């Protein structure tokens, strides 16, 4: 079985003696010494440690030196890591390290030949220990006060960001609040210690996002001083002091000193084996009629099959088996309904929309245990075996015995391919009574009857009745002949003289009343399809009746007493008073808590939603209607009896009608993931910024807009301080400002927009002679040109200039400007056709002026017609070898204008010896001016203002796209198939005779919650793991006024800092000790928040737990749990109405513990279900109301502080990484419904 | 301690169990005998392999690679308290092991023997040397006898036979009539040169006056390498020693043409071809 | 800067945004030593400088330098 | 068969061959970085650059034309 180590071909000497190369083979599997590495889990992969390569390289150096690692204090210089290496769960990866002993250079290859890490290393001759000082700013008399960050606190903030560091790597013990000081733990592993120092670097206050190492400038390790610099905690463990000096960019710890350790951004890769199950929690009646009628597809079919077939009284069966019978125009008639007879799960014939899940469900909580034996007769044609294994596998607490029984072995043949993965027991069965051993008694029996109708009514049911198990369930589905199609099914496929064999609603009603059943449910469709749930009842015992209306929680010791009653079969819980008595949630806990498992714990609820809805009395006629039905879950909304059910959510990303929107990418590098996101001006336009509004007729892409929508360029190399690295596209536009005026302007980002906020120092009036099109092409292009040529390269007239890519935007402009002050131009260009456009557009161009651009030939060319002197300025925007070649065209005193960013960005080498030509090299970034609009920017603007009035500057060729084809506008620009600008149009301009229009822009825009900066937002428990994140996320989406509630106040360092920092970012934050369970307390709170600004947000995250099974529960373990949630919610509902006329969000976190239940949280359950009522009330009143039933919550929940990982399987679910929660909550907030679930699936 | 075991030694431990039980004996019935073990081994490539990385490579590799361990560790496991020995004579070895063994039983010393032949190809260098001596067939075949012989074609093999005194054998493939070894003196044409004038002598020492009848031989299994020099020199000396006798004296063959030249394993791997075809 | 190897490199790192390096030195220049191009994202501009390149090439620029003296 | 490309090659000291005796130059290659280096017996740096196989050998680069008779 087991295979062993066979020395390998390459294991034996194959070159010779070589002190200077080393191959390391890393094995990560649980046995290996190098298993420790599996704790360097970044974003969920196991990357081999940035630090790691240095450790190898180091090792490798002492090899060559004959010395060990502890005697060879090393120096790295200019180290650069290129890709990181992903360690596979199993197998071996090889990194090879090569040394250049004279050049001091070094390199790290991989098995595949790729470059991994390069720098310079060498023995460090005069190891100056003074380089590792640990001397402070002064004597801190602050032990016992302070506020530090605990190892837990630290990796809390990291794992939040994407760093899933594991134990052997969690070496940060303690940290200054700012992360400038602290204590790292020694492991006897440099790879760990080293990477922990990196931690601290990465660990800035208020620095978000995922950061890998990329360059060090100078690492210096001296293991002697290191042994010394180390100490021993009382723990008996070993650690030393780390210090970060961000003003000097140096991290020191023990004997390792970093310098210029530049790290950088990485893309979080969404692992879609963790997409969340989004469910809506609508109330559902048992008595649903006229169902559907919302499908344009199903109504374009009760007339396309009641129109060709109404003359006898396209895609699917009744359309294809009825039309192919009028095509040949009874023996071959059963031969044209069979090349399309398995074309029978047809949209109309089959009612798989919501109804099916609504009843399967009802059936499913009506057995003690979440295990369910299911069987399905007539399984072949009526394929319920396709849907119900899916509807059920949906819940987190499931166990399924599916059994597909069919008359023949034939009909279960196409299912061998399908039944093998749903895992379905098969057999043979014809509805004639005989229930085999191959059925052994079930729980549910399902049956599609829009089928080869069984032939017999109560004989088919005499079997289905003889496979019950105590009181299980029967789901059956017949087409009813009291409709235009119901009798038209009977005639067709069953040529039989009694083919009209499909009774009506009353006729099936007493066909069940015969087997001793009770219609549990009924789903009458509009076209005639009807769904029947049926349960047959075994006698009731002594039905105890306990009302749960009190606020006391007395009934608690009364349900703790009804656990002494032997087999008390009927024990019914029922609120009569409070329309907010969260029993539904309670039940779900007890109903599977050992004590009441088989207790048949039932519920009754009074939830009238408007005032004129009276109708709830016990002891009389209805009490017994419901006792007869026996159903576990009995609710009542304004007329209907139905439980509370879970349905899937409508998926579609909620859009909205706006006059404002900006276009963003939804996934860095995939252009399909582009759509119209909602503009934050669509949420509030506060007088302040308002006198600056501007409606856009044309927005134009530039190259940066592409390289980002692609991902060749990191949002790193974009100047500016950025709240959100998210929204970042478009900087040029043209329209009318709030004056009505006619303007063209630039914008630091979010320019691709229906509207924009005019940067006043960088908006210009567009002349009368320029269309809005032509205007929208100029701003960037020219400014980048004037800034490059004139301001920076100080170009003087009659010089020579090499402008690369003349066709381009910057190109055309460059030329125009150089030609105006009359220079010898030399341009490069890829197309034979671009040679054309240019030659035309500028007549003053010779054929000597043109060289290529996809190639190095341009150098030789410039060197010819320059007599080996070269050009005076170069405007290079080209890459690697081409940039180098562009450098060589520099004549004496010349100036390089580096507009490009790639070679720059990768810290490529520049041959310093070029600077003997008294050359000056200009790095250039227009984005470094702009927003920061200084003197220099003004200088560049009036170069535009002037060049305009002197006709130097002219609009470019505009290749214009409609606001729909925004996508292609990008790909078109991608493949360099453009000359001039690419411009996306938003408003057809206003024609001839001078119009002062006023635009009616309706636009299709995806919803994204944003916060007006004048409203104040309130989260209770705002210092709690999640709250802190909700706060963070709030500030990001705009909030300026937060009110964070907690009973104690700021007590953790990790809070101290989040709040301390938000204050520094300018956010107005207010920590409050006001408790919302007392009305006086609530008002205190809302009034608190109102002093900050009208209240727009109220999120109730507070919660105290009291875990204990029902026999430990006291009536005040119960009252404690609901005070923060039910009582708090209720008060905030009242207070909110009384005086919060600007509230948009009223949110409340529930849990799935209310949904499917949790054993030992019968109290948690109640309290939470309670809130879901109060939120439903509000929705019904047209007020914002949203309760979310979260599953396990990761990254920071009560979970991560109690139990352990994001790998903990709780309630049959997984921790939703907060990141995902936030983007879910984002979806939820803009929803109609009152109650929504969200959890991840375990296994 | 097993991932540091020369794969020879691994599958020796098995083939010799497979061999002891092959002949109706329970290995345990031997536990503690005066039973010996004789291994013909030329190349222990695996040993160098796990002896280069002086931080990486562990100390108990040598208890699983040192040559003697090829026999010693086979004695260690079966509890064979008699002689434990590995011999290296190059291509012969295993056959001279199977000789050295036969003698030790014959003479009283033992009651049973494990005779092993081992040779596994791991390091390409080895072969490269053999080519730079032109004893390797570019062809890559052991054309035995045929005129189309360049050199031989190296192959591997772990093989073992169990020798026993008849009054202890539950099965008998054949009986050993005689054996002996000599050694080409100082040939004037180099050390690689197979001296037939000396192989004849060996073949004599064992027959006519001090052995069986050259006339009884039905089959002689040659070495049959496929050397343009080796083949003639041998086959010539063969007839010049076994052939004053009528009928087509000895049909001749050579497993080495079927499978390659297992070098030190050749002899015993050869014997196995012989026993097999007898059965 | 008029300093050498590691000191020149270190002098480069003192550049603030929009800063200007005046390379008066000639050693690192003369040996075609590498310059970390990524420094040019600070919108820095790097000046190679040789007064001997004007000196007898007494052009306009030289005059400008003279009247700064005058 | 290995048409080569050098780049940025740089020679640092040259090597003086003595009337008699043997001198050693060691050449080291960095196969991923394309870099290369030449040491001597004494450890000194002699020559450094970048080399590699030249994939698309464009013979038109060896044009000895010129339209100046
Ligand atoms: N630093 C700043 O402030 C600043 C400002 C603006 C622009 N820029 C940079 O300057 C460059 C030019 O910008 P632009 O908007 O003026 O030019 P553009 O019209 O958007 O297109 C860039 C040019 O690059 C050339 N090119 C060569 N290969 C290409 C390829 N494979 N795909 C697309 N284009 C290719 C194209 O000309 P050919 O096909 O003729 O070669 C094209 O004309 C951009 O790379 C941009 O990043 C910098
Ligand atoms: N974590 C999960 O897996 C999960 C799952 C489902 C639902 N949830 C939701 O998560 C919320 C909180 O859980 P979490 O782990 O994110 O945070 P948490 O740290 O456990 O939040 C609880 C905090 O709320 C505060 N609080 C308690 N009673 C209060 C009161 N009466 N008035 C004001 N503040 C009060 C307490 O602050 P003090 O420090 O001052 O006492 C306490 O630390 C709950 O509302 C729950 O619905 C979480
Ligand atoms: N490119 C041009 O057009 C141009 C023109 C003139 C001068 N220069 C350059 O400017 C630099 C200074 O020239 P200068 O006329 O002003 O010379 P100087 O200052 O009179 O003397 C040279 C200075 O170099 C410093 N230095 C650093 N290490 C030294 C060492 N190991 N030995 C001696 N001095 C050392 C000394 O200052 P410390 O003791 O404080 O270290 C000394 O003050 C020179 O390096 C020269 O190459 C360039």
């Amino acid at each position: 079985s087991q295979a062993w180590d066979v020395p390998s071909a390459a294991d034996f000497p194959s070159g010779s003696s070589c002190s200077s190369v080393a191959v390391y083979k890393f094995d990560v599997s649980p046995e290996s010494p190098d298993h420790y590495l599996v704790d360097h889990c970044i974003d969920g992969r196991v990357l081999f440690p940035g630090t790691g390569y240095l450790w190898l390289t180091w090792k490798t150096l002492a090899r060559a030196l004959s010395q060990n690692l502890e005697e060879t204090p090393v120096v790295f210089e200019d180290v650069t890591l290129h890709q990181a290496t992903i360690l596979p769960k199993t197998g071996t990866v090889s990194l090879e390290v090569r040394l250049l002993e004279a050049s001091h250079a070094f390199e790290v290859s991989d098995s595949n030949g790729s470059l991994i890490a390069s720098g310079k290393v060498y023995q460090w001759e005069s190891p100056d220990p003074k380089l590792f000082d640990t001397r402070a700013a002064v004597d801190p008399a602050d032990s016992t006060a302070e506020f530090r960050l605990s190892q837990g606190d630290v990796y809390k903030d990291l794992r939040l960001r994407g760093y899933d560091y594991g134990p052997f790597f969690q070496l940060v013990l303690e940290s200054d609040l700012e992360g400038n000081r602290g204590r790292l733990q020694w492991n006897d592993s440099w790879v760990s210690f080293l990477d922990a120092m990196l931690h601290m670097s990465i660990l800035a206050p208020g620095q978000l996002g995922l950061y890998l190492p990329t360059r060090f400038t100078s690492i210096r390790i001296d293991p002697v001083t290191h042994r010394q610099k180390l100490y021993t905690l009382q723990d008996t463990t070993q650690a030393a002091d780390v210090v970060v000096d961000r003003n000097l960019n140096t991290v020191v710890a023990g004997g390792a000193l970093f310098l210029g350790a530049h790290s950088s951004v990485a893309p979080r890769r969404p692992q879609e084996h963790l997409k969340p199950i989004l469910e809506k929690f609508c109330f559902t009646p048992h008595v649903e009629s006229g169902c559907l009628a919302g499908n344009t597809a199903l109504q374009e079919e009760l007339q396309l099959c009641r129109g060709l077939a109404q003359a006898l009284q396209l895609p699917r069966l009744l359309a294809a088996a009825c039309q192919l019978q009028l095509n040949g125009n009874l023996g071959q008639v059963l031969a044209q309904e069979r090349p399309l007879l398995c074309d029978d799960p047809l949209l109309s014939g089959l009612l798989d929309a919501p109804a099916l899940k609504a009843c399967v469900d009802t059936a499913l909580e009506n057995m003690a245990s979440p295990k369910m034996k299911v069987v399905e007769v007539l399984a072949g044609d009526g394929q319920l075996y396709s849907r119900i294994p899916a509807l059920l596998n949906t819940q987190p607490v499931m166990d399924l015995d599916y059994t597909a029984t069919d008359r023949n072995p034939q009909a279960l043949e196409a299912a061998q391919a399908k039944l093998e993965q749903l895992h379905v027991t098969q057999g043979q069965w014809d509805p004639a009574n005989p229930a085999p051993g191959s059925l052994g008694k079930a729980d549910l029996l399902v049956c599609n009857c829009a089928l080869a109708t069984l032939g017999d009514p109560a004989v088919a049911v005499g079997n289905m009745a003889a496979t019950l198990k105590e009181g299980g369930f029967l789901l059956l589905h017949t087409l009813l002949a009291g409709h235009p199609l119901g009798e038209m099914v009977g005639f067709l496929t069953s040529p039989e003289q009694g083919g009209r064999h499909l009774l009506s609603q009353d006729q099936w009603e007493s066909l069940f009343a015969g087997a001793s059943l009770h219609l549990v449910a009924l789903k009458r469709s509009f076209y005639g399809s009807v769904l029947f749930l049926c349960r047959q009842q075994t006698p009731q015992d002594s039905p105890v009746f306990l009302s749960v209306e009190d606020t006391s929680f007395r009934w608690v010791d009364s349900l703790k007493d009804i656990l002494a009653d032997a087999s008390s079969r009927p024990v019914w819980l029922m609120a009569v008073g409070c329309s907010t008595s969260g029993v539904v949630g309670m039940v779900n806990c007890l109903r599977k808590e050992p004590g009441g498992h088989r207790i048949r714990c039932v519920l009754v609820s009074n939830l009238s939603s408007t005032s004129p809805a009276p109708e709830m009395h016990p002891s009389s006629s209805e009490l017994q209607k419901v006792l007869q039905g026996d159903l576990v879950m009995n609710v009542y909304r304004d007329g209907a009896w139905g439980a509370f059910r879970h349905f899937p959510l409508e998926q579609d990303r909620p859009e909205k009608q706006t006059e404002h929107a900006f276009v963003n990418v939804l996934s860095r590098g995939d252009l399909s993931s582009i759509r119209w996101v909602c503009s934050p001006l669509h949420y509030a336009l506060p007088a302040s910024c308002q006198d600056r509004l501007c409606s856009v007729y044309y927005t134009s892409l530039n190259f940066r807009d592409v390289m980002l929508a692609t991902g060749k360029l990191s949002p790193d190399s974009i100047p500016g301080k950025w709240l959100t690295r998210d929204c970042m596209l478009g900087m040029e536009f043209s329209g009318r400002d709030a004056s009505g005026r006619r303007v063209m302007g630039m914008v630091p980002a979010e320019g691709l927009a229906t509207s924009v906020l005019l940067l006043q120092h960088a908006t210009w009036e567009v002349p009368s002679t320029w269309t809005l099109e032509e205007a929208a092409s100029v701003p960037i292009v020219y400014t980048t040109a004037y800034y490059s040529l004139v301001v920076r390269g100080r170009m003087q007239p009659g010089e020579s200039v090499l402008i690369h890519s003349g066709s381009g935007g910057v190109g055309q402009a460059a030329i125009a400007i150089a030609l105006s002050r009359g220079c010898r131009v030399f341009t490069t260009v890829g197309s034979a056709e671009k040679r054309a456009y240019l030659q035309a557009r500028f007549p003053q161009l010779d054929e000597t002026c043109f060289a290529n651009s996809r190639d190095t030939s341009f150098e030789q060319h410039v060197l010819r017609h320059t007599a080996g002197k070269g050009v005076d300025l170069v405007l290079n925007s080209l890459a690697e070898e081409k940039l180098q070649a562009s450098v060589r065209c520099l004549a004496q005193h010349g100036r390089f204008l580096e507009i490009g960013k790639f070679d720059l960005s990768n810290n490529h080498a520049l041959g310093m010896a070029v600077f003997l030509k008294n050359v000056t090299f200009h790095g250039i970034l227009l984005d470094s001016l702009f927003e920061e609009g200084g003197a220099t920017w003004q200088e560049v603007s009036e170069l535009l203002k002037a060049g305009i009035q002197e006709g130097v500057v002219q609009p470019l060729k505009c290749t214009v796209f409609p606001r729909t084809k925004v996508e292609a506008a990008f790909r078109y620009m991608a493949q360099g198939k453009h000359i001039g600008k690419v411009v996306i149009q938003v408003r057809e301009e206003e024609q001839g005779p001078a119009p002062r229009g006023l635009p009616p822009i309706a636009l299709t825009g995806l919803s994204k919650t944003f916060c007006p900066p004048h409203k104040s937002y309130v989260i209770t428990g705002g210092l709690g793991g999640f709250g802190l994140q909700l706060a963070q996320w709030l500030r990001l989406r705009g909030a300026q006024k937060l009110v964070l509630t907690s009973r104690s106040g700021i007590r953790t360092g990790y809070q101290a800092r989040q709040v301390r920092e938000w204050r520094r970012q300018g956010v107005q934050v207010l920590v409050s000790t006001s408790n919302a369970s007392s009305l006086d307390g609530a008002r205190s709170l809302i009034t608190e928040a109102t002093q900050l600004g009208p209240v727009g947000g109220v999120f109730n995250l507070a919660m105290v737990l009291r875990d204990a099974v029902l026999e430990n529960q006291t009536p005040e373990f119960f009252q404690d749990v609901s005070k923060p949630k039910y009582s708090g919610t209720a008060n905030l509902d009242r207070v909110t109405r009384e005086a919060c006329p600007e509230l948009d969000y009223f949110v409340i976190f529930s849990s799935v513990s209310c949904g499917r239940g949790n054993a030992g949280q019968a109290n948690y359950g109640f309290a939470n279900s309670a809130m879901e009522r109060i939120c439903e009330k509000r929705r019904h009143d047209g007020l914002p109301g949203l309760a979310v039933q979260w599953g396990a919550i990761g990254d920071v929940g009560v979970v991560l502080e109690t139990m352990g990982t994001n790998d903990t399987v709780i309630g049959g679910t997984l921790p939703q990484r907060i990141a995902s929660c936030l983007e879910v909550l984002d979806l939820f907030l803009s929803q109609p419904h009152p109650v929504l679930s969200s959890f991840v699936l375990a296994e | 301690q097993a991932n540091t075991m020369d794969p020879q030694l691994r599958m020796l431990l098995e083939v010799t169990y497979e061999a002891i039980v092959d002949g109706g004996i329970n290995p345990a019935s031997l536990r503690g005998t005066s039973t010996g073990v004789w291994v013909g081994v030329s190349s222990s490539d695996a040993s160098e392999a796990l002896s280069r990385d002086p931080e990486t490579l562990v100390g108990y590799s040598m208890i699983g690679c040192q040559r003697a361990m090829m026999a010693n560790r086979l004695s260690f496991f079966f509890d064979f308290k008699g002689p434990s020995i590995t011999i290296d004579t190059a291509c012969s070895s295993s056959l001279l092991a199977l000789q050295s063994a036969y003698q030790a039983i014959r003479g009283g010393e033992c009651s049973a023997a494990v005779v092993g032949g081992l040779n596994v190809l791991l390091k390409p260098n080895s072969s490269l040397q053999f080519m730079k001596l032109g004893m390797l067939s570019q062809d890559g075949t052991c054309r035995s006898f045929d005129a189309e012989g360049t050199g031989y074609c190296r192959a591997e093999a772990v093989v073992a036979v169990l020798l026993t005194k008849k009054s202890l054998a539950r099965r008998v493939y054949a009986t050993i009539l005689n054996a002996g070894t000599n050694t080409d003196g100082s040939k004037e044409q180099g050390v690689t040169f197979p001296s037939g004038d000396v192989q004849e002598q060996l073949i004599r020492s064992l027959y006519a006056p001090a052995g069986p009848d050259p006339e009884s031989l039905e089959y002689i299994e040659a070495h049959g390498t496929g050397t343009k020099v080796g083949d003639p020199q041998e086959l010539n000396g063969i007839v010049n020693a076994l052939c004053a006798t009528r009928r087509e004296p000895l049909l001749i063959g050579s497993t080495k043409s079927n499978m390659g030249h297992p070098e030190p394993a050749s002899g015993v791997a050869a014997l196995i071809k012989v026993l097999l075809s007898l059965e």
